[PDB]
């Protein structure tokens, strides 16, 4: 658990530092320096928007790959004694990849809303552009993380389904319903991302 | 209807990979002023093929 | 006009598209080589057939290299924040997608080389799963090509 | 006099970030290296069962 | 110089591919196809008066391509001789 | 049908107000036909959709 | 230490100190610290102190063959997202012969109850460039170690001095967030690579 | 305008190019050395033939050295932040791609040299997988050159 | 007129060069010593001959010391920030390359000294792998010298 | 004038020079003591001869003490920031090189006294490896002395 | 004359009141469900009698909901920072007290149902312990109400 120890140490140190820093800023009357407004505002909307698109695609692909390996290991292991698994349970892989297809679709939809400003002063950048960056970032987070979780869930369920099919052929047809239910979550994330970026306009 | 976008995905990927291969391999053998480049195009095109 | 630091994000996007794809392809190659080595002691005739997952990991690395080269050839002195962050997003997309696709290819190939060693029919199934695992990184590359040329 | 402000350098952000993250990286590298050496395999596994 | 028939077959197929494709590339360069403008090794000065300089560079690249095609023709002849030997 | 119709209808002069079929399909599903933004592709679009 | 320029209206209202104060016309620089800080006959006329608007006008008579006047225009107002009044040096205005040259002041802001400080509030790019323009100007300024308090000034002392020097800047923040995302990705990848294990046995 | 700190990123690019490439090459060399040591207790005749993974790790280190010296020979005093970012990105790409390639070469070479004591026919498979791992470091080097010599 | 804080990175470069190199040499010495002690119980005649990896680790430490002394003699009160960053980068490169090289030397030396107890023909293979590992510290030293004396 | 916090870094240099040298010496002494106990359970006659690793760890502690006292005596109220940085770098160098040397000496002494409990001929190899481990602390001392006296 | 970020703390109070109470109730329900499932294979008749821990965890969740709705209805646009902090304190108090009570109920219910499968008399003791665990969350609710209705 060396790497987990390192991560836990970093987390604890960072958040102890944050606690003491917040106590200092509040108590020493230096709160006006902790300008979250200035952070969110000076930080360019392009950073948020492009991080959002990148996350939308990358996390969707991460979930698709996670599920694909989770279920393909089981498919190939079971098929050593019952090769029909390879031909039948490719549907789990298909779902895990539909996750990434949703990811790219939403990356396209988000990227279609990008446009330069030609301004640097926040009053010039305006609510429209700032909210556009924030909402593209949020939509990317939504789609990417929902797709990641849906892909992992479908992969786990598909590994289970492949293992169960390796022993009795008539079970996969009934266990695919769990895969469908797990797939619905990616669709929900896509719908929410689309709603978020519905009225988004950079320029 | 979403997954049929893999047609466009794979087509664009093939086109871009071919373009980058061309521009990184045989552009080297073609973008040479000296006539001695005709000999280099030999090996550069072997690699391209 | 533009901040002197605007090119940092584009440079880092190219670096990421290369590095994360290289890590994913390295994981794929390592896992597939472990599987091939474990299998070969009993089935030497399957090494060439089973070298496919290594090739697909190489293809992930090639996608990473392509996007990194695009961004590196697009960087310029006056690169605006818009282009810089577009290239950062493209690099993140390609890098993380290639990383995950390489992980999946490595795991699936390590499983399927050993499986095909036992059951010859599993070879085509392993290939079928691996092509999906690879087109995940391909989807990353597609989004990168959309972005870096938005 | 006049309660003049402390003559902070304008590049405070740059120098603070450089020093903070450089020293954090150096400290983390030292911690990781020392951890690997401390938790290094004792190497006398051929002798643990002879003494014990 | 005897060698494997597999290597000879690969050499001859590569020679045929190179000859055909490089001859076509040279013909297109000589025709001054605008598609291959990026492959011409011109400089800033070449845009001074007119397109004659770029045409000359096109012809130079076409000559390079024809030289490569001839070298591949010799390679294919060597591979064919090796095939006849085997 | 929408794709083909947009191809056949909208040209360079009408480029400025050329609608996005992605947004129009989203609005078709959401019943979110707005009074602002890109205009309708054709007359009666709201009712037909 | 030369005293700050202190415009009083029944009491010190605008305090202005600058370790160095140099101005350039057509690249002809001149030091004004000695003629600004400590001089008892400073031509402060033209200054003004509203309750929520301050204008400090420093005029030099023989400077560059004309009577020049530099007006620092600051305004403080109540910002609804807090209960605190914030003051910002809105701009700078140099009046030469029947003419005006305007400089925007970028990052001179802070709570009214706190003076503002910044090293190199200057028009030069090498020196921060807090005085900026888009219309090319014949004037340049450098106020090395510039500290100003226009509102809530009590007595002769500058109140606590919020300053431009921060731990982070916008560029550092963007870079840190990008590098943090990349560090997370690289840590995930390195974890999955270090988790690779080799077989300890081979089949008979 | 060309801040005093602009050269830090280029210097760290050189340092990273050397360091991470050296770490990857060291990992490959060490793992392949353990594998060779385990193998040679029973197959002495393959000690010298099986050192190839060590050679490929050394080649990764050579890529790192090339890019590090290339950057170090381009660090002028008034280096623009854009150029320094380019050098940092080139160094990161080469170093971390070499690190991943070193991981891959270590794993693959150790497994291959240990399994070739069992199956002599696995030597060519191990060599091919090691070539696929080395081309990752070569891609890193290519992107690093494109960036640094930009 | 130069910043008073410029010498910090130079002193950190010197300290890092002598610290990370010392850590790598310590790892190499410790691991090779454990291997030598384990071997000696059965093959005492190989102690002197097997002390070699310890010598390689010592040479890594010597690289670190050399670069540290170079920096500690190049430091000056008015050291410019560019030169100070150069010293920091050279120190990082030498120290961390020596760290990786020392880790590789330790692992390889332990494995090879244990194996040579069983297969005497593995001595030359061990020596070659240890040379390949030491060359990483040599590359680190070369890049450090370039950057420091630049 | 000079900043009032300048002396902080020099004080930290002295404190670190002592602290990390003491930590390394403590680790060496602890491991050597465990090894000495395990050895003396069957070879009492070597109880005194096996204390050498402890002596070497104490010598590393002495290096730390010397550098700490040197920095302490060199400190002054108006110590220039550059001198303070020099002292901090020297202290860190000595302390962490001594910590690495203490690690090496502890592991080597543990394994070596255990081995010498069974093979007397390994005693000389143990001394040689302990010397190669103590030279790391000596190198740290050299660098710290250069930086402090400078 | 109040900050427009004042409502942030009160909103976090309501959100925490619901969220942490829900997490504690989820832990209680999950652990008690695992226990009930484990014990139901052998002793089915005790399922309904043993469903008590789930009910108690649900009551904890209801405490959280009550305080969350109270805060949500107490929220206002011009909520003074004082009232906002009061609502944040009440939300944290109820949420985390319910979280602790949910952990206690989970452990105690698991152990109690598993034991009551074996020892019928233990049912009443388990009920008493669950009552104490619930009383913890009740205390949290009391404090949250006092804070949120000042
Ligand atoms: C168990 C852990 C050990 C406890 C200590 C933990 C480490 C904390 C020390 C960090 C190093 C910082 C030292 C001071 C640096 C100089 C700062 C400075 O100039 O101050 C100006 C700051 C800010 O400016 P100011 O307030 O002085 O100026 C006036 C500002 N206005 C007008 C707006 C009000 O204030 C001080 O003077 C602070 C002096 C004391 C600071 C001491 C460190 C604070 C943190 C202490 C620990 C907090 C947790 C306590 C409980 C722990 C129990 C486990
Ligand atoms: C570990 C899990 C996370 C929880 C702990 C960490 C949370 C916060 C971490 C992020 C960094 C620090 C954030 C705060 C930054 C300072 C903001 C600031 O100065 O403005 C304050 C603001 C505004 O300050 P102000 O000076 O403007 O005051 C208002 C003045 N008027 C109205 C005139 C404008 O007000 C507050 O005090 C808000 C409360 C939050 C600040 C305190 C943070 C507390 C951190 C945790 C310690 C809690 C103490 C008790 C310990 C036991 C806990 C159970
Ligand atoms: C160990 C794992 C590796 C590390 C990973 C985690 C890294 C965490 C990142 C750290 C950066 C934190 C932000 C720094 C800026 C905020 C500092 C601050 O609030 O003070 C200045 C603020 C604002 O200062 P100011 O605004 O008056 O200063 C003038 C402004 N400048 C300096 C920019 C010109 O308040 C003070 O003045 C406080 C003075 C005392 C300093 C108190 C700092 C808190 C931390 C000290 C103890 C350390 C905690 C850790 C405990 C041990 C480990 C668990
Ligand atoms: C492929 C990914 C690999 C993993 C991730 C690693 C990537 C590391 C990249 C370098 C660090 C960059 C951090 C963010 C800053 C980006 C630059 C930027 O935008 O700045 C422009 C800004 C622009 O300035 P500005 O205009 O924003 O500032 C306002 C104006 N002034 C400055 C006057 C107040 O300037 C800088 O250069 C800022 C300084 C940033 C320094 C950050 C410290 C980084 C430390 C490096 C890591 C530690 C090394 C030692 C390791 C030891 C061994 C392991
Ligand atoms: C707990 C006390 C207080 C601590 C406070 C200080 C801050 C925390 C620092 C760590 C403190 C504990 C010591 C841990 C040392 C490092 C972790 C273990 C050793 C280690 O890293 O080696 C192996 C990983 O390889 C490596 O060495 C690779 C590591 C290097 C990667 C660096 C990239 C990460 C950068 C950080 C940003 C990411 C943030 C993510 C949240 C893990 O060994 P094992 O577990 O397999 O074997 C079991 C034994 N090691
Ligand atoms: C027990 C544990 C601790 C619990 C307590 C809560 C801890 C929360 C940690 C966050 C920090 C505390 C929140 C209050 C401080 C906010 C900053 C106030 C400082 C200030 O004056 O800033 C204003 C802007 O702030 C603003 O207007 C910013 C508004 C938003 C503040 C809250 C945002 C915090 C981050 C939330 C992220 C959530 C992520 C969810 C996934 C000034 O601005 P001005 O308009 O006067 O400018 C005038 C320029 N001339
Ligand atoms: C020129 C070079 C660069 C200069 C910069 C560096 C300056 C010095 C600071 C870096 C650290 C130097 C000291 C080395 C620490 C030794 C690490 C030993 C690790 C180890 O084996 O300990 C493990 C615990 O880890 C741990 O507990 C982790 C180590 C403890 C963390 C050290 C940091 C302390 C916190 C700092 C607070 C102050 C911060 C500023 C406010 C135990 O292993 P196991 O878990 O298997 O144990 C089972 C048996 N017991
Ligand atoms: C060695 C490896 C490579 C280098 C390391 C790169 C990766 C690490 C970097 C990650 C960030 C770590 C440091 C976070 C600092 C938190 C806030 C500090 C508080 C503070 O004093 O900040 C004030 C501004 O912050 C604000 O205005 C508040 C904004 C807080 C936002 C924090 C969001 C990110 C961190 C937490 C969430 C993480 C999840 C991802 C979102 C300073 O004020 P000033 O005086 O400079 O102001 C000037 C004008 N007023
Ligand atoms: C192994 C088996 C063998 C494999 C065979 C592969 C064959 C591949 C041969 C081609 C490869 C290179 C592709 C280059 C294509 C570009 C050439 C091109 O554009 O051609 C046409 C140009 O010359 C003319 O167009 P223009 O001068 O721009 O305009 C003038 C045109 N008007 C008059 C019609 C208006
Ligand atoms: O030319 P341009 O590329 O510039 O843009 P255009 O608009 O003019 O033409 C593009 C025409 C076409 C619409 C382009 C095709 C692009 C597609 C991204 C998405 C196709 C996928 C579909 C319809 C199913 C997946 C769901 C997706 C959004 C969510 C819908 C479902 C719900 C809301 C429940
Ligand atoms: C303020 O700075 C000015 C320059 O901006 C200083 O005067 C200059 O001194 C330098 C160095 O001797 C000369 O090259 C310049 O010619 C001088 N003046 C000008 C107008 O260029 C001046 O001494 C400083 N005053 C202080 C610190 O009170
Ligand atoms: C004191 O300063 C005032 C204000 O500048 C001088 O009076 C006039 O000020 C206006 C506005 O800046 C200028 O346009 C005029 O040129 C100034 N008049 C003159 C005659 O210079 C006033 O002169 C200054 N008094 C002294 C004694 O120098
Ligand atoms: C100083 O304060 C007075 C009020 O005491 C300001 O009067 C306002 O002036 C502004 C700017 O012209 C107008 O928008 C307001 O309508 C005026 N009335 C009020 C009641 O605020 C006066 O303007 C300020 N001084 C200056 C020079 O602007
Ligand atoms: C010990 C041996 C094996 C190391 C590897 C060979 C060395 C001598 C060679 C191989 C290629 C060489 C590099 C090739 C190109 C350049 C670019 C030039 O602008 C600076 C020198 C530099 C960066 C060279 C440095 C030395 C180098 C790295
Ligand atoms: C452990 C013991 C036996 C080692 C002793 C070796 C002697 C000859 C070495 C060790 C450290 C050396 C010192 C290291 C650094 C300095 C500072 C320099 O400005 C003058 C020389 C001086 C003072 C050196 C003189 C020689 C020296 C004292």
């Amino acid at each position: 658990t060396g790497l987990e120890l390192l991560y836990l140490g970093i987390f604890v140190a960072f958040w102890a530092c944050m606690i003491v820093v917040g106590i200092c800023y509040t108590i020493f009357d230096l709160g006006f320096r902790f300008d979250v407004a200035w952070f969110l505002t000076e930080t360019s909307p392009f950073m948020w928007s492009n991080l959002g698109i990148g996350l939308a695609i990358s996390l969707s692909v991460v979930g698709a790959a996670w599920g694909i390996y989770i279920t393909g290991s089981s498919i190939i292991g079971g098929g050593v004694k019952a090769p029909r698994i390879k031909t039948k349970n490719l549907v789990s892989i298909i779902f895990c990849e539909a996750v990434a297809i949703y990811g790219i679709i939403m990356a396209i939809v988000i990227s279609n809303m990008a446009e330069p400003f030609s301004a640097t002063d926040p009053k010039a950048i305006g609510h429209r552009n700032y909210h556009a960056g924030y909402s593209m970032f949020g939509a990317g987070l939504t789609v990417g993380l929902s797709n990641l979780f849906c892909g992992v869930c479908v992969g786990i369920v598909g590994s289970g389904a492949a293992l169960a099919d390796a022993q009795n052929p008539s079970l996969f047809v009934k266990i695919l319903i769990v895969e469908i239910f797990g797939s619905a979550i990616g669709l929900f994330g896509v719908i929410v991302a689309i709603l978020q970026t519905s009225r988004v306009k950079m320029g | 209807t979403a997954s049929y976008l893999r047609l466009w995905a794979l087509s664009l990927a093939h086109a871009q990979l071919s373009e980058v291969l061309w521009t990184m391999v045989i552009h080297i053998g073609l973008h040479v002023r000296s006539l001695a480049g005709g000999l280099g195009l030999f090996f550069i095109f072997a690699a391209f093929a | 006009n533009n901040p002197e630091y605007s090119s940092f994000f584009g440079v880092m996007g190219a670096s990421s598209a290369m590095v994360f794809s290289a890590m994913g392809a390295a994981y794929g190659t390592a896992k597939s080589g472990t599987g091939i080595a474990a299998m070969s002691v009993m089935r030497p005739e399957l090494i060439m057939k089973s070298i496919i997952p290594v090739v697909m990991a190489g293809i992930i690395a090639i996608y990473g290299l392509v996007v990194a080269v695009l961004i590196a050839n697009s960087l310029t002195d006056g690169i605006t924040l818009y282009r810089s962050f577009l290239q950062l997003g493209a690099g993140l997309s390609v890098g993380l997608s290639g990383l995950a696709a390489g992980f999946a290819i490595g795991i699936v190939g390590d499983a399927g080389v050993r499986g095909t060693a036992q059951q010859p029919r599993l070879f085509v199934g392993m290939i079928l799963i691996l092509i999906f695992a690879e087109v995940l990184g391909l989807y990353g590359l597609i989004v990168a090509l959309i972005l870096s040329t938005k | 006099p006049y309660n003049l402000a402390y003559k902070y350098n304008l590049e405070y952000s740059v120098v603070f970030n450089l020093v903070l993250w450089i020293m954090t990286g150096l400290a983390l590298a030292v911690i990781i290296t020392s951890y690997n050496i401390w938790n290094m395999d004792p190497g006398y596994d051929s002798i643990i069962y002879r003494m014990t | 110089l005897c060698c494997g028939p597999k290597l000879a077959a690969c050499g001859i197929v590569l020679s045929a591919w190179g000859v055909i494709m490089l001859i076509m590339l040279g013909i297109f360069f000589n025709v001054h196809s605008a598609v291959l403008i990026e492959d011409v090794p011109f400089t800033e000065k070449d845009f001074e008066n007119g397109p004659q300089n770029i045409y000359n560079l096109y012809e130079q690249v076409s000559y390079n391509c024809f030289i490569a095609a001839g070298l591949y023709l010799l390679l294919g002849g060597f591979s064919f001789c090796q095939v006849r030997l085997n | 049908i929408l794709i083909f119709y947009k191809w056949t209808a909208y040209d360079a002069h009408s480029s400025r107000n050329a609608p996005s079929l992605l947004i129009h399909f989203i609005n078709m599903f959401l019943f979110s036909y707005p009074e602002s933004g890109n205009a309708m592709l054709y007359s009666g679009q709201k009712g037909i959709q | 230490i030369h005293p700050p320029v202190s415009y009083n209206d029944t009491a010190p209202r605008i305090l202005f100190w600058a370790q160095n104060f140099s101005v350039a016309y057509k690249d002809e620089w001149k030091d004004l610290t000695s003629l600004t800080f400590g001089v008892e006959n400073l031509n402060l006329t033209g200054s003004f102190w509203n309750d929520s608007f301050a204008m400090l006008s420093l005029t030099y008579e023989p400077l560059f063959g004309a009577t020049v006047t530099f007006k620092f225009i600051l305004a403080s107002r109540f910002y609804p997202v807090s209960a605190r009044y914030w003051f910002t040096m809105e701009r700078l205005e140099i009046h030469s012969n029947g003419s005006v040259a305007h400089f925007n002041v970028s990052q001179v802001t802070g709570p009214s109850i706190y003076s503002f400080h910044c090293e190199y509030v200057s028009s030069l790019s090498k020196k921060g460039s807090l005085l900026v323009t888009n219309v090319p100007s014949l004037w340049q300024m450098t106020l090395h170690n510039f500290q100003i308090q226009a509102f809530n000034v009590t007595g002769e002392q500058f109140s606590y001095a919020s300053d431009c020097a921060g731990f982070f800047s916008p560029g550092i923040w963007m870079g840190l967030l990008t590098t943090l995302f990349m560090l997370f990705i690289f840590t995930y990848g390195l974890h999955m690579i270090l988790s690779l294990k080799t077989m300890d046995r081979f089949d008979d």
